[PDB]
């Protein structure tokens, strides 16, 4: 029932799946006794990680009873709710690791923040599920009071092994030092447009600069505002703006090409009041254009 | 307008959200021997484009079609409404012709005021003085 936090000098992401996958995952399937456990792993080194994106993917391994009317109490919090029901649920199973949610960066930029933090505090209490996480900065435990400290109850270790952190210090400009601002996400944007295909790149080019068409007229405003919904192309005048460039030749392989950029949260989808559909991507209008013209426009 | 043009069109009431895809299948797939010619008249076209739009942009891409038979005649006040709101290429692509109307001069006011009173100026009236 110890959730096992690592910390050290070093990249420990390479540790941290290493163990978790090859030697953690199997011989905890064979002292049940056929599949092994299932093993949500958990980038939050990248600063777009969502904890209701987390919590969907986690209800879809579970598969919990969801939440009744008078457990929903007068706009509460769904995702906590579902948890707190989620405790009580696992207080009488029997004592069986089901999964292994692995914390790459526990004190990340997007995952150190309260909602985070007391969402896997919480779910750090059910047994049945097996906390292996890990930390960089220097004042971590400052981010957990009694009760967190409570519900995680950790054993520490010390890994110090001066490893690189390579896949860390892509989501982060290291050519300007660390001054990048850390909690942009279009940095790690750049790295994903360099391996696509010519054809998801003409897409992106074209969500970008007609976005970047409706910034320069909705904000009148140079300063950095970042965008949003009301920026963003609806779908169906998108489908006519890539049906034209020759990108897009329906509506369905459209989709298809859009979901690979929702996944990684370059491209969000969402409706408005009306039911337009509208697309956007969630970046500054700086960041836009520096973006657009050092990956996108060289062709 | 979505609502109202495709009520005038088809006799039918839809949402708005139906009601632009009955038209956008009426203008690119219905054949030219089925259909009507339609002249549409967008007034006042700064109020429509507010908030997002989504809406200047389908009635002038309806026109590029071919088996179309659509003539939008869009009356607005200010003369870069499509270029700033659309952008250079769309409004490249559609090819609309550009009037402007210039105020009238002081010259041109007296000749609709004066235009006006052709039948009563100059002339006599039976007025009783009870």
């Amino acid at each position: 029932g110890f959730s096992l936090l690592f910390y050290g000098v070093g990249s420990k992401r390479n540790f941290l799946e290493e163990f978790a996958i090859d030697y953690l995952s199997p011989k905890i399937a064979y002292s049940q006794l056929v599949n092994s456990i299932p093993c949500l792993i958990l980038n939050g080194y990248n600063p777009s990680c969502n904890y209701r994106d987390v919590f969907k993917e986690i209800t879809d391994l579970l598969v919990p009873a969801e939440l009744t009317r008078s457990e929903t109490k007068y706009w509460g919090n769904h995702v906590i709710l579902q948890i707190q029901k989620m405790i009580d649920f696992y207080k009488n199973q029997p004592l069986d690791i089901k999964l292994i949610l692995v914390v790459h960066n526990l004190d990340g930029p997007s995952i150190r923040k309260n909602t985070f933090q007391t969402m896997l505090s919480f779910l750090s209490v059910i047994r049945q599920i097996a906390i292996v996480a890990s930390t960089d900065h220097i004042y971590a435990p400052l981010l957990w009071d009694n009760m967190k400290a409570q519900n995680y109850n950790f054993v520490f270790h010390d890994i110090s092994n001066f490893e690189p952190s390579t896949v860390e210090s892509t989501f982060q400009d290291v050519m300007k030092m660390g001054k990048s601002d850390t909690s942009s996400g279009a940095e790690g944007a750049k790295y994903v447009l360099q391996s696509l295909t010519v054809n998801s790149k003409k897409m992106y080019k074209l969500l970008i600069e007609t976005q970047m068409q409706n910034m320069g007229n909705l904000s009148a405003n140079t300063g950095p505002k970042r965008g949003t919904q009301r920026t963003g192309v609806e779908l169906k005048l998108f489908n006519h703006l890539c049906a034209a460039d020759f990108i897009a030749s329906n509506e369905i392989a459209l989709r298809s090409m859009l979901r690979e950029f929702i996944e990684h949260k370059m491209a969000n989808i969402t409706k408005n009041n009306s039911g337009m559909e509208i697309i956007w991507v969630p970046y500054t209008y700086a960041e836009l254009e520096k973006l657009l013209k050092t990956v996108l426009n060289t062709l | 307008c979505y609502e109202t043009l495709w009520n005038k069109v088809s006799g039918e009431r839809l949402t708005w959200a139906a009601s632009m895809e009955s038209l956008e299948f009426y203008f690119k797939r219905v054949p030219k021997n089925k259909k009507k010619t339609i002249v549409v008249l967008l007034d006042e076209l700064d109020a429509m484009v507010t908030k997002s739009q989504d809406i200047m942009y389908n009635f002038f891409n309806w026109t590029t079609y071919e088996n179309a038979k659509l003539i939008v005649i869009a009356v607005a006040n200010t003369m870069d409404l499509p270029e700033r709101q659309l952008g250079n290429k769309i409004t490249s692509r559609i090819g609309f012709t550009r009037i402007m109307f210039t105020g009238y001069t002081h010259e041109e006011l007296k000749n609709i005021i004066d235009l006006r009173l052709k039948g009563l100026n100059d002339s006599f009236f039976y007025v009783d003085t009870k």
